[PDB]
């Protein structure tokens, strides 16, 4: 499993590097107050 | 190093995602550092606090996933986060497991960073 995730990541990091624009739509949707709380 | 929480209000949406990784990696590093010391009362308190934060952050990052426009990046991300989340709640999770999570979070954070400097 974590080995699986690990294998994924070796690929996925390339997806992000290579599809920047979609990486951002994917992930950069943070609500600012949540981030502030998680960063205490 | 500057207090992370203080950087939110000068952070782009992408810098906010990285700050969350930075924090998750720092907490995960601490939990690994004290994993063997958990027979001390305080060290076990600290350890669980830190696994909880790593969980809370990783579960936040999953909840921010846009599956509509995120496409396959979204789906893979969701898949990696779910494995992390599922490991982190294991009763019998091991030091090495946490190390590999740490390795993943760092590889992913560096990706995010590469995207940052292209922007």
């Amino acid at each position: 499993n974590v080995d699986f995730a690990k294998e994924m990541t070796e690929f996925t990091k390339y997806q992000i590097r290579m599809q920047s624009g979609v990486a951002m739509l994917a992930q950069a949707n943070a609500l600012p107050q949540l981030v502030l709380q998680l960063l205490r | 190093e500057a207090y992370f929480q203080n950087q939110v209000e000068t952070a782009t949406p992408l810098e906010q995602i990285i700050l969350l990784y930075d924090k998750a990696i720092e907490c995960l590093e601490r939990a690994i550092e004290i994993y063997d010391q958990v027979n001390e009362l305080e060290k076990r308190k600290e350890f669980v606090e830190n696994i909880d934060r790593v969980y809370d952050i990783i579960s936040a990052l999953k909840s921010f996933l846009d599956h509509e426009k995120g496409k396959e990046i979204a789906k893979n991300l969701d898949t990696i986060y779910t494995i992390i989340l599922n490991t982190l709640v294991k009763v019998d999770k091991t030091k090495e497991e946490l190390q590999k999570i740490l390795e993943i979070l760092k590889d992913l954070r560096e990706a995010w960073e590469e995207v940052k400097k292209k922007v």
